[PDB]
């Protein structure tokens, strides 16, 4: 399943849960 | 101009007269004098004058068949840029050569890693 | 050379006006407006001040004499007969008109850019702001070149603040500035070396303030986003 | 006759695209 | 990148030519357009959210 799927003030937040968990 | 020979070595512009010669080294270009321009297979070169500008666009590219155009994509690079601000209404050859015009259009470049136009 | 165009004993005909480029040489505006002798200095679309440091491609001189009352004609989307036909300014052609008073030496007339009673001489200053190597620039001083540090750039004319870094990208000699999807400029070409400088923006990231109930206590942690530790 | 096929295309402006 | 209306869509410029007064007026327009395409973005996201 993970295979298939593919500056300025934009930031993109890290989510809580990690893959792992 | 699909020639190993270049004979080809003159190019005449006119409604002022835009003269831009090979002739031997340096390729001279002469505007004549309200401007003078400082010394500078198949042969691909694309003119335009926009803005009283004279953009001109240089590619060679090796030939298998001189016949025909080689089926493919080429870039031309810019080569010289000059303010002559003349209008040029007819053009002339001095020594096969195809000439076409340019019409306007909208086009979508891919740029490679490198930067070149790939298609 | 601003003083020949300026200073020039014979004027050009207000229909016949003549066209001079002035390329290829460092251009100081303060001395022509410092200058009182002429009655108008306005500036359509760049200010007197900030042309002593903006570097433009190619200077226009347009030379031509005109009655008191003509003057104001040749401003730029104003309806004049000498507006109509003898000479056009197209809408913001970001260039400064000056006229002086010239009817004691003075005492024939009649598509933008194509060609009481005391006449003045008037001429009108056309500046290019196409991307390019830049001929005309004005009184400025070089520093040396910082990088791997934030620092605040002024290249060419050009402003901003970023990190300098050595640019692997392949440049082609004829290109002079890289830019990303937007506007800004990821890389610069040195006016000085020529060498090929990657830009990247300063470190910014939020603060997060992590609190325990106020009534628990008052100490705080704080949290630097997507920031390294060596940074701050 | 020569059909111009895709030959002929120049890089637009100086600023550099990757 | 887009002008809005305005000389420029490069804020720096307007700032590095025209003087304070003028300014404000192209720098108006710039921001009024920069912030309605914000408040489009945002809003698009509550709905897809
Ligand atoms: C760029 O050119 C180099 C040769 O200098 C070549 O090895 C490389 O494959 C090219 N890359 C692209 C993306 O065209
Ligand atoms: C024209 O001559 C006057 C003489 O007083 C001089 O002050 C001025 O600098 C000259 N014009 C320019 C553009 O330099
Ligand atoms: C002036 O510019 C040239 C390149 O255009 C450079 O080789 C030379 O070192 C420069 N001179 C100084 C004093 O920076
Ligand atoms: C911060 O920089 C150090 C190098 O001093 C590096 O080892 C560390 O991984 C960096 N932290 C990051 C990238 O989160």
């Amino acid at each position: 399943l993970f295979n298939k799927v593919t500056f300025n003030g934009l930031t993109v937040l890290p989510p809580l849960l990690t893959d792992e968990m | 101009s699909t020639e190993k020979s270049n004979i080809i070595r003159g190019w005449i512009f006119g409604t002022q007269s835009l003269l831009i010669v090979n002739n031997a080294t340096n390729v001279v270009i002469k505007v004549c004098c309200t401007f003078e321009y400082v010394s500078q297979n198949l042969r691909e070169f694309v003119f335009k004058n926009i803005d009283g500008y004279f953009k001109i666009y240089s590619k060679h590219t090796p030939i298998n068949l001189v016949r025909d155009l080689p089926q493919g994509f080429s870039a031309l690079e810019p080569l010289v840029d000059l303010p002559i601000g003349i209008n040029i209404t007819r053009f002339q050859t001095l020594l096969a050569y195809y000439v076409g015009y340019l019409q306007p259009r909208t086009f979508l470049l891919k740029y490679n890693e490198n930067g070149t136009i790939t298609d | 050379p601003f003083g020949e165009v300026f200073n020039a004993t014979r004027f050009a005909s207000v229909y016949a006006w003549n066209r001079k480029r002035i390329s290829n040489c460092v251009a100081d505006y303060s001395v022509l407006y410092n200058s009182a002798s002429f009655s108008t200095f306005k500036c359509y679309g760049v200010s007197p001040t900030k042309l002593n440091d903006l570097c433009f491609t190619n200077v226009y001189a347009d030379s031509f004499v005109i009655r008191g009352d003509e003057v104001r004609q040749i401003a730029p989307g104003q309806t004049g007969k000498i507006a109509d036909y003898n000479y056009k300014l197209p809408d913001d052609f970001t260039g400064c008109v000056i006229a002086w008073n010239s009817n004691n030496l003075d005492s024939l007339y009649r598509k933008p850019f194509e060609r009481g009673y005391q006449p003045y001489r008037v001429v009108v200053l056309s500046f290019e702001l196409l991307h390019a190597p830049a001929t005309v620039c004005g009184p400025k001083k070089s520093t040396n070149l910082v990088k791997n540090k934030c620092v605040n750039f002024n290249f060419n004319g050009l402003t901003g603040t970023g990190v300098l870094t050595e640019s692997n990208k392949k440049f082609l000699p004829f290109q002079q500035f890289g830019r990303d999807i937007a506007d800004t400029t990821d890389a610069v070409r040195d006016p000085q070396t020529l060498e090929i400088l990657d830009i990247t923006p300063c470190s910014f990231g939020g603060v997060s303030v992590i609190t325990p109930g106020t009534n628990t206590s008052n100490q705080v942690a704080v949290l630097y986003q997507d920031v390294n530790c060596t940074e701050v | 006759y020569t059909n111009s096929f895709t030959r002929g295309v120049y890089y637009p402006d100086k600023v550099f695209r990757s | 990148s887009s002008n809005f209306g305005a000389i420029s869509s490069v804020l720096n410029d307007i700032l590095s030519r025209l003087d304070p007064p003028e300014a404000e007026v192209q720098i108006d327009r710039l921001i009024t357009g920069r912030l309605q395409s914000l408040q489009t973005y945002v809003t698009q996201q509550l709905i897809r959210a």
